[PDB]
């Protein structure tokens, strides 16, 4: 049984998403399938459920009026639609489906949701896709040093150091969104002060919306 | 509609030992209807026990479900490291599923105080017309911290924005990073930038400063 999700998606503040779940193993009909939610930083939050087979459906109030469910038998696909959409609505958005109880996937319905998609981020924004800047931040026996990867939109950014060769003393932060609409992270890295002049740091960004790809060299003074 | 209250909402406890979390429901759950499932950071959730007390084979079975009603209890008879993580309760007794907030079981640890560095904005950054000042707090336990940011001794307040990574695998410490952010023309109207700490590892806040 695998749920695979629809990839990740940006829209307006007002509109509408569609978000889809293709299941591929055992009795798609039959068996219960829910979409839950998780904001960032959040709990996991459901919203509601359909069953293919007798198109019986259950919306959480908070939703009921904005959402619709439904399961498209002939392909499979399980579909959540959320209209009027607001920022706070921002979210990864998860399609489960309730587990059975023997070996195989064609047993008994246990209610509880045995199985869980990747997820799909939905981002509600007025912002527009746009590449971080990447400033060093300078060190000054331990020392920190770093950089600041600044005003990208949307999420995700990935940083390494040393093309990966280097981990050990890295924090790398969750971004914070700015009063602008655009993320901001940065990544650090402590290290021995006597290396400053031996060792070479180079924090490698990669935000692949707007393919801005940056290796920089992170120095004293 | 039905509230599940899980409380606390973090639990600190070292490797190896016992864990039990609470789910307290504000009505009865139909049929005992209640499931826990354990969810890790850039993680799906994975179901644990459902039943109240039944687990799926492949789950661990140093995780038992307990109780009835509206009290229900998860145990992990020992913590291993892969169990630091969220376990969040769920009913779906009802036609309406509902989960409760969550309790986060983090590893304890002696208490670390915060390695201080302040970064000033690089003259690249200035260039562009804008200064974003750092300030790293690194490797400190217990999760609580506080800073503040001072411009000549002024408490500043909206300008300044901070994140804390997950809890590390290797020393158990968290890390904070704030950055504050002014225009450029605002920056050059002042000397002192400090960014001055709280946190429990330290008896007196500490402060460190540059001069523009």
């Amino acid at each position: 049984v695998q749920l695979v999700q629809s990839g990740a998606e940006v829209k307006r503040p007002g509109s509408s998403v569609t978000v889809s779940c293709k299941a591929s193993g055992g009795s798609f009909s039959t068996y219960a399938l829910s979409w839950v939610r998780q904001a960032p930083g959040r709990g996991l939050e459901w919203m509601g459920g359909v069953i293919p087979l007798l198109t019986i459906t259950n919306y959480a109030p908070r939703f009921q009026g904005r959402i619709t469910i439904t399961a498209d038998r002939s392909t499979s696909t399980a579909y959540l639609e959320l209209n009027s959409l607001r920022p706070e609505d921002t979210a990864v958005y998860y399609c489960a489906r309730e587990g059975t109880t023997g070996w195989g996937w064609l047993g008994k319905p246990i209610g509880a949701f045995a199985h869980w998609g990747q997820g799909t981020l939905v981002t509600v924004s007025s912002a527009s896709t746009k590449g971080p800047s990447v400033f060093p931040l300078a060190p000054s026996g331990t020392a920190a040093l770093g950089c600041l990867v600044k005003d990208y939109f949307p999420e995700p950014v990935t940083v390494s150091w040393n093309s990966g060769a280097l981990t050990s003393g890295v924090h790398t932060f969750p971004a914070v969104l700015q009063s602008s609409g655009l993320y901001s992270l940065s990544s650090v890295v402590t290290v021995p002060s006597s290396s400053l002049g031996t060792q070479t740091y180079i924090c490698n960004v990669n935000h692949k919306p707007s393919n801005t790809k940056v290796d920089k060299k992170v120095e004293p003074k | 509609e039905i509230v599940l209250t899980q409380s606390p909402g973090t639990q600190s406890l070292s490797p190896g030992e016992r864990a039990t979390l609470s789910c307290r429901a504000s009505q009865s759950v139909g049929n005992n209807k209640l499931a826990w499932y354990q969810q890790r950071p850039g993680q799906a959730p994975r179901l644990l026990i459902y039943g109240a007390s039944s687990r799926p084979s492949g789950v661990a079975d140093r995780f038992s479900g307990s109780g009835s009603g509206t009290d229900f209890t998860l145990t992990i008879s020992r913590l291993e490291p892969e169990d630091f993580a969220v376990y969040y309760c769920q009913q779906y007794g009802q036609s309406l599923s509902t989960f409760g907030q969550g309790t986060k079981v983090e590893v304890k640890r002696t208490v670390a105080a915060p390695s201080v560095f302040i970064f000033p904005p690089s003259d690249e950054q200035l260039k562009s017309g804008t200064a974003s000042v750092v300030c790293l707090l690194n490797n400190f336990y217990p999760r609580e911290a506080k800073v503040q940011w001072k411009v000549d001794n002024a408490l500043q307040s909206g300008n300044s924005q901070e994140s804390v990574t997950e809890q590390d695998s290797k020393d158990s410490t968290y890390s904070l990073s704030s950055t504050l952010t002014l225009s450029k023309a605002d920056y050059e109207k002042h000397k002192v930038y400090a960014c001055e700490v709280t946190h429990q590892g330290l008896s007196s806040p500490v402060t460190k400063s540059f001069n523009r």
